[PDB]
């Protein structure tokens, strides 16, 4: 709720990075601090992580994408965000029992 | 034309530059909270450190001194020690390095005001029993006695003594740079003491037998000294009440240490003039 | 004087399950960390047991410097520790078991993981805490893979004479 | 237009002297009301291939 950056800017940055500017190889995962770094966005360090670790795990288990600062610095110092997991909000199946066939964005790209 | 402003060399024209922005951060920006959490970045990275480094939380206790906040599910790790080191450096710099720089300049000294005066070899002319006879029949801090005048040494309160000494140091520092002994420059030298010279004669003069001057108060408050690196100083009163201090009744109702100090400086400066006179006038707070 | 002449002491040591175990639908895992010991009237203290076992955890769970690639890494996560610039033993801290990549069938990848594990824990012998170490790996299917590490210690006071090798230095931790 | 949280790091001790006495207060007065709901993708993107869709 207290994200110090305008929302749609971060979403555009994530999409552009994965929009074939890095995904000419269908099997490349956009994660980590090397590949999933939204360099163009700069924000000051927050006084609290925002997403408590108890909540980060739940979001990842429910098919959401969570991002956080790329480097640890004192409060108020500028940093950049990066993406933890690349997931496609996919759970269950038409045939109702669950699986993780399309749990990763790379799976959709590879299937195509 | 331009508007002149007082200066050490007389009346000059002042100006300003354009902001550059290449100044290193000062003691003021040194914040305990930000510095403490900063050392979490000096630790290595891996599965044994990611979770601990992510959950770092810092809060300020009663008297500042940011301390780590242990929630109900804290997992002890070296990360707690790293934050502790952060608090240490922020504290030691404030206690150790900041006072050293603060006391190194006459325009910012706080605790070592008395020591600085001893560096200037300053001696007051109103406290020696064998004062110069030209200093007047009875000085403001002398009461007549059958065996000639006698002076009384005042024990000023702490706050007024600190402010008065600080003001004196500033004026003495300015005078050591050398000046041309004209009215405009002298007023600037002693202005920290909140005193202004003003001649009595208004006609042409230069032929009369004596030249007379008097001292006027420019304000009723010294500008105090601030310990912290940020914030304005706290003003203090420049006068002292005779009755409150329980001094002999023969003394004047109000005593101004700044005026006495300023009078000594000017008298020494213009000693070579053989027809210089001072006519002090009683002054009261508004 | 009294025969207890060895004055060397032991500092804090990371321990397994110090902060409990985290459970998930896949399995149960430990959460290593420091341990707090409490007296009868407060006065908490840290534990200093199983020195060598604690040291092994530090080596395994710490990423070492990543090899050059020609594309580069962000300055944040190049790996390693900045404090290695001062040590004079000509070694670097951490491990690299996490830098493996999927090569060929799964059997080849698992074999490569074992090679890195041996190449990292081998530093224990160099420091002198342990006299020999070996890791046995078993592959029994797609889902279940098990690793076991064996570390050999020594008693504090020598008792055997005529050893082919040498008595490991820094054995005052007696493990 | 319902997303803001201003960070103003001047107040408190600062080497770039904060103008002493000045304080800033931040508050909201009126929120947004209505968003569009276009439903004609079949017409404007008819049989055209796109790798990634981004929606702001």
């Amino acid at each position: 709720t207290t994200y110090p950056v305008l929302p749609y800017l971060t979403n555009a940055a994530y999409g552009a990075l994965s929009a074939c500017s890095t995904c000419e190889n269908p099997e490349l995962n956009v994660q980590g601090q090397t590949y999933g770094l939204l360099s163009c966005i700069n924000m000051p360090e927050s006084c609290t992580p925002g997403w408590e670790f108890t909540e980060v795990t739940q979001l990842q288990n429910n098919g959401f994408v969570v991002s956080g600062p790329a480097t640890t610095s004192g409060q108020g110092n500028f940093t950049s965000p990066y993406i933890y997991n690349d997931v496609t909000n996919y759970l269950r199946d038409e045939k109702n029992r669950p699986n993780a066939t399309f749990r990763d964005a790379s799976s959709r790209r590879l299937a195509a | 034309m331009n508007v002149l402003v007082p200066g050490i060399d007389g009346m000059v024209s002042a100006g300003k530059f354009e902001y550059s922005g290449c100044c290193p951060p000062d003691f003021a920006d040194m914040d305990e909270c930000t510095l403490a959490t900063s050392y979490v970045g000096l630790l290595p990275s891996g599965p044994l450190w990611d979770r601990a480094k992510y959950e770092a939380i810092t809060t300020i206790t009663a008297t500042g001194n940011c301390a780590a906040c242990w929630t109900e599910d804290h997992c002890p790790t070296l990360v707690d020690y790293a934050v502790n080191v952060g608090a240490r450096l922020a504290s030691v710099i404030d206690m150790t390095l900041w006072p050293a720089v603060r006391e190194s300049d006459p325009f910012t000294a706080v605790t070592s005001t008395a020591d600085w005066l001893e560096r200037f070899k300053w001696v007051n002319c109103f406290e020696t029993s064998c004062r110069s006879k030209a200093l007047g029949e009875i000085t403001p801090i002398e009461y007549m006695t059958e065996c000639g005048p006698v002076y009384v040494a005042i024990n000023y309160p702490p706050s007024i003594k600190q402010a008065f000494e600080s003001a004196l140091i500033k004026s003495l520092e300015r005078l050591s740079m050398g000046i041309i002994k004209n009215l405009a420059s002298i007023n600037f030298v002693i202005e920290p003491l909140k005193v202004r010279v003003v001649p009595l004669d208004t006609t042409n003069a230069c032929e009369n037998e004596t030249l007379c001057v008097t001292f006027e108060k420019t304000s009723d408050f010294f500008d105090g000294v601030n310990q912290n690196p940020c914030g304005i100083p706290s003003p203090v009163a420049a006068y002292i009440d005779r009755d409150v201090m329980q001094l002999p009744s023969e003394l004047p109702k109000y005593i101004w240490p700044g005026h006495m100090a300023a009078e000594c400086v000017v008298r020494s400066l213009l000693s070579h003039v053989s027809r210089f006179c001072v006519v002090r006038t009683d002054q009261t707070p508004d | 004087n009294f025969e207890t002449a060895d004055r060397r002491k032991r500092f804090w040591t990371t321990q397994v399950a110090a902060c409990g175990q985290s459970s998930d639908d896949c399995g149960d895992c430990a959460r290593p960390g420091l341990q707090l010991l409490c007296n009868g009237e407060g006065r908490i203290t840290i534990a200093t047991d199983n020195y060598v076992a604690g040291l092994a955890l530090n080596i395994l769970l710490t990423d070492a410097s990543k090899a050059d690639t020609g594309c580069g890494w962000t300055p944040g996560n190049r790996g390693g520790f900045w404090g290695d610039s001062f040590r004079s033993d000509n070694m670097r801290s951490g491990s690299k078991i996490r830098q493996v990549t999927a090569r060929g069938s799964m059997r080849e990848t698992v074999a490569l993981i074992r090679a890195y594990a041996i190449d990292d824990l081998k530093k224990l012998v160099a420091y002198g805490v342990a006299k020999s170490v070996d890791v046995d790996l078993t592959y029994q299917g797609s889902n279940k893979i098990d690793m076991t590490i064996m570390i050999q210690g020594v008693d504090g006071n020598e008792s055997r004479v005529g050893l082919t090798g040498e008595r490991i230095a820094n054995a005052w931790v007696w493990s | 237009g319902n997303h803001l949280s201003v960070i103003y790091t001047n107040l408190g001790s600062c080497t770039s002297v904060t103008p002493e006495g000045v304080t800033v207060a931040f508050a909201q007065t009126t929120p947004g009301s209505v968003n569009p709901e276009p439903n004609d993708y079949a017409s404007v993107v008819n049989e055209c291939c796109f790798a990634v869709y981004v929606l702001s």
